[PDB]
């Protein structure tokens, strides 16, 4: 194994990519995408201070990983700290639950695509992809699902709006703005129908399922 | 009436109202075939779809309880038990042929 | 021993990454401020990751202005890809806003042009609709190929460039009108029908019409119209994203 | 996912806009309609008496109808809302 | 895996058809500084042994290239880290 | 008591309504079938389809209680009182056969 | 009452409104099938259908009040109130059979 | 409602070609499509059942099943042969 | 709605043509066109079904059945000729 | 008329236009033409090369040519975007094949 | 539409060609086919465009090696890039001519 001076630079060196392993691995990108279109939906683009938004997300984040960070915790960290394992293979071991959560919710398409564009060979199964192939499939599946949920979160604050702007519109009032009025009904609505609860419960089971 | 339901052109209040008329017409075709056979006089099926749960992602499987009338003293075969079983299984996505029930007109199970 | 050449991996790294992030930044839906920003760079990061070991290195130093001609071609290429593509999304917003328009849903900007009173909400509507299209159709996964595939037909090293086919380009904001009509043709036309027979009813008694009774059923009949008309783009959305794509296929060439 | 229960889901929202809209909609389409006949046949003719009572029909239909109106939404809101993740491809 | 020997004769036959990188560079970088701490710690661990024919200058001499090579990576690694956090503060 | 029965009531029915007619349709179709069965004259069915609730670690499942009428001496067979429960849990999406409870004109539990 | 009950809908119906009816229903055709047993003249049946929470501390189950009249003399049998008891629990999701009550037109507690 | 359709008149037309089989009077086809899924692993196959009435005494030919078989299997896309079951008037399953 | 349409089309042609053929009587043609999967070890591919009635006596040479393969793989875009069937009148395979 | 609509009709138009030619060819006396035109998907490297079947009908006796048949290659080839004679299938009214 | 368009002109030429090709002393009739190259939505590549010209002649009336080469320039140069190679010559009982 390294030297006890050549772990530590590693684990300090490896502790600074915390925000990537956040971002580009984690389900915190598609729990945020969803947050910041409907903070554009609401007609509100401050609202919930963001770091609210960023402490909710990150919770989110916390509970929905919890299986992951288990089962690397007693395949790879608990051997790891008990000396069993080395730390070059930590790694390798806790690599994998991360790799399968990343297959969970990854879509095919984007799979072949980045097969097709680094020439390798053909995968006839799912454990022949390397880590290069489903980082940037997994991140482009997690951008398109938040984005088709934001964009059909969208749909019904703007039919309000819609609806709004009709009404005024049949009694000659074509000088009154509508988003004015859209505003406060936007809220009511959002309040009626457990506006986070729901959205939590759907991101939650949107992640597993 | 099944598809004929579907082709009365009326009004489908939502997808909800859609997805209630699809099993009602899937069961009338299924039991028109079942009576169609010959020792079956009438058929009757009824069919439960599933529901998903919240954060669990165990999953059941739909189910179907088909009820006959024979002809006088027309017993069905144990292979006629098995086509029953296997054509309302097949009908239903997904439908596991162990979850098919048959009855006939007495209340005697004909299936496991 | 222990060389590992930087100039090497960063020639190599570089000039990729920026066509890459050139495209990321204009291409539609990859380029919504939704994202972070750590997030754009990272995939442009990781796609350069895939990617550049494959091509031959450059070795034009990065001090010299060679590198910045360099540079200015990869920016060129990207944001060319990602406008062209966003004329499709352009020519959908152009029509759901006409379709708006003729509901009479701002009648404001007929008095008063740009007067910080506007709201195309079928625009939004059919622009949102759209971009819900252009996700199941996977054509961001088509356009970063065609970033990849531009290689091949113009690679990094700097090349000689030609002209009419900037034109195309521009030549392409001809679509976002032309098929625009060719999405509001059959609404608007009813539409027109409709008030030509409310003309009919002023042709009738003098005043006691229009602004009072006009403007309800015209809206309520637009609403239904593409309400029902809605199934009909999604064909249209297939067709405008097969004109851009071929359309860049042959003149990025 | 597919393009069919995309088209679905987006003429289902724009029907629901429409059952919201039409009866205020239609309710001021026939206040002025009749006030407009009215003015036929009286030969009166100033084109702001037809704005008064278009005001307190279409605030009553707010009224009457009004409940009716904010329990479609929210239940089209929570469905859709309960519904989104199993349409997500 | 029984199915992995398959996989492996796929890509042999794939071979037969047809006919490291960065992270490996750093990693073969690793260790190799490693081997070289760890050759030099047991040398010393050995002449503080008592065992023959070690000698202490090439004992002092290995502990040296040892701190040496541990302080070039260093080097490397607050450059690196200083690279990649220029790059993340790149606007896009 | 029928499928078409609540296929009607004009408009403006919050699903709330859209479900509780069919729960009384299928009500309706099960009791339908179980008086074909020949020993009984007539059947009433009661379903209990619990609302999902996000309170419980999992998710609870629904009940039934029929009452059958039988024709004058008709006892029913153990085997029907089988067939009985088969069909109508089958009928209900994730019905626990220990969950439907069946009983005669004159009290006595068959289940 | 019952199932006719909720027939003149009214547009202006709030969810508690709905919510209510169908409670009253459930109770009118509970008491209905009661009454069908041989002994029973008459069924009152009512339900206390409340709010969930959490808190394993203060959990309130739904509850029913059964009060039956019996024809001249005719007492239920121990198997009766048995299948009354089941019956009741089952009409009402999650309806723990112990908080169902079943009292004659006497006063006297026929559970427990 | 436009899947709906499609499945039934797909069902139809196959009714349709297998009554035209000399020995079949007439057919019922019943077609189980599940949900098609885009991710990387979930994935289910389609099911058939053909139920057929034959002329008096017609009894169908091994061959005849294959046929059959074949023709059901490939108007499905993706169904896997083994899945489609043909019965007779009487309830024998050919399959 | 678009694409179903072509498909009945398609088949309508080539069932016609396949009965412009001298032997036969009347032509069926089912096609089963979807969508691939990649990597996903064996996937499939577009099938199809042709049913023949021939004329009394009128049985099809080899090159005969190999010529109504040819048509309707070409037919197809990507149509494997393999994952043709051609069955009779009476149930028996001639692919 | 929808771009695919347009698409289709022109497909129908090519068919026609190809079994005219064919059937003024002397031994013909009408020609059927079934094109099978592909398409490009982010799944796949080299598309599809499009595909022909061309049904002859002969005057009664008037076998065509090895020339014949190669004439009715090469024609069907070129009117048709990037096609592979090989992917060209030529039969008669009995069902021979004639390529 | 541009499609409808294109599709127009492609039949307007291949119309004017079978003409010319017509008038020619020992032509009858004359039929041509041309196949103009596509776009794709990725990759680059150029598909030399293809012509298939079919006359029928007046009887016995045989056309020249001289007359070919001209019917074949002719052909290629009435479409953009049309690389003479591409130009399939057939008489009226099917013999390659070109």
């Amino acid at each position: 194994s390294w030297s006890l001076s050549v772990q530590t630079l590693v684990f300090i060196t490896s502790l600074t990519f915390l925000p990537a392993i956040l971002l580009m691995m984690t389900s915190f990108t598609r729990i945020i995408i969803v947050f910041g279109l409907l903070r554009n939906a609401l007609g509100t683009p401050s609202a919930p201070p963001n770091q609210v938004l960023l402490g909710l997300a990150l919770f989110l984040t916390f509970f929905i990983m919890s299986p992951v960070i288990d089962k690397i915790y007693v395949d790879a960290y608990q051997p790891f700290s008990e000396q069993k394992i080395s730390m070059q293979e930590a790694l390798d071991k806790g690599a994998q639950p991360l790799r399968a959560f990343m297959l969970r919710q990854t879509r095919e398409a984007d799979l072949a695509l980045f097969a097709r564009l680094a020439n390798s060979g053909p995968l006839q199964g799912p454990e022949a992809v390397p880590m290069r192939i489903l980082l940037p499939a997994y991140v482009t599946s997690e951008l398109k699902t938040a984005f088709q949920i934001g964009f059909t979160i969208f749909i019904p604050f703007l039919i309000i709006d819609l609806v709004i702007a009709s009404v005024l519109m049949a009694l000659g009032m074509m000088m009154v703005p509508p988003a004015t009025i859209a505003l406060p009904f936007k809220l009511m609505l959002f309040v009626l129908v457990d506006g986070w609860q729901l959205l939590m419960g759907s991101l939650a089971q949107s992640f597993y399922s | 009436v099944g598809f004929e339901l579907l082709d009365q052109e009326k009004f489908g209040i939502s997808q909800f109202s859609e997805q209630v008329n699809y099993q009602r017409a899937l069961e009338g075709e299924l039991a028109r075939t079942i009576e169609t056979l010959g020792p079956v006089k009438s058929a009757r099926v009824h069919l439960a779809m599933p529901k998903p749960s919240l954060f669990v992602r165990e999953q059941k499987s739909p189910s179907a309880s088909v009820t006959v009338t024979l002809e006088p003293g027309r017993a069905l075969d144990e292979g006629q038990i098995s086509a029953v079983v296997h054509l309302v299984s097949s009908a239903v996505a997904g439908l596991p042929p162990g979850n098919v029930t048959l009855v006939d007109q007495s209340g005697h199970l004909l299936t496991q | 021993v222990t060389s590992e050449q930087w100039l090497y991996w960063l020639h190599l790294y570089f000039w990729p990454l920026l066509r890459v992030l050139a495209l990321i930044s204009t291409a539609p839906i990859l380029s919504e401020r939704a994202i972070p920003k750590r997030v754009k760079l990272g995939l442009g990061i990781m796609i350069t990751l895939v990617i550049a070991p494959s091509l031959p290195a450059n070795d034009t130093p990065l001090f010299s202005i060679a590198a910045l001609w360099l540079a200015m071609q990869q920016i060129l290429i990207g944001i060319a890809l990602g406008f062209t593509m966003q004329f499709a999304f352009a020519a959908v917003r152009t029509a759901g806003e006409f379709i708006g328009l003729q509901m009479g849903l701002s009648f404001a900007t007929f008095v008063d042009p740009g007067s910080h009173l506007n709201m195309p909400v079928l625009a939004r509507i059919m622009d949102m609709l759209a971009m819900l299209l252009f996700l199941t159709f996977n054509g961001h996964l088509w356009l970063i190929s065609l970033l990849v595939d531009t290689f091949h037909t113009l690679p990094i090293g700097s090349n000689p460039v030609n002209s009419n086919a900037f034109m195309a380009l521009a030549r392409a904001g001809g679509l976002i009108f032309l098929n625009g009509l060719m999405l509001a043709l059959p609404v608007i036309t009813l539409l027109l029908t409709l008030n030509l027979a409310l003309g009919l009813l002023n042709r009738m008694a003098p005043q006691l019409s229009i602004f009072v009774i006009g403007f309800p059923l015209t809206l309520t009949v637009g609403i239904m119209l593409m309400a029902a008309l809605m199934p009909l783009i999604a064909p249209f959305c297939e067709h405008l994203f097969s004109e851009i794509f071929n359309l860049l296929a042959d003149i990025v060439s | 996912m597919t393009p069919e229960s995309v088209m679905m889901m987006g003429t289902e929202a724009m029907k629901v806009a429409l059952a919201l809209a039409a009866p205020l909609l239609l309710v001021a389409l026939i206040t002025g309609l009749i006030i407009s006949i009215l003015q036929a046949a009286t030969q009166i003719n100033e084109m702001t008496l037809s704005f008064i009572p278009k005001i307190v029909a279409v605030f009553i239909a707010i009224i009457v109808a009004g409940p009716w109106m904010l329990n479609l939404l929210l239940d089209y809101v929570r469905t859709l809302f309960s519904n989104l993740p199993y349409i997500i491809g | 895996a029984i199915q992995g020997i398959e996989g492996v004769i796929s890509q042999l036959q794939a071979t037969a058809m047809a006919a490291v990188s960065f992270a490996g560079q750093l990693h073969a970088a690793l260790d190799r500084i490693s081997d070289r701490q760890a050759a030099a710690r047991v040398q010393a661990e050995k002449f503080t042994l008592g065992e023959p024919g070690i000698a202490l200058n090439d004992v002092m001499a290995d502990m040296q290239k040892a701190s040496v090579s541990m302080q070039m990576g260093i080097q490397v690694r607050n450059k690196l880290v200083a690279a990649y956090q220029e790059v993340m503060s790149m606007q896009v």
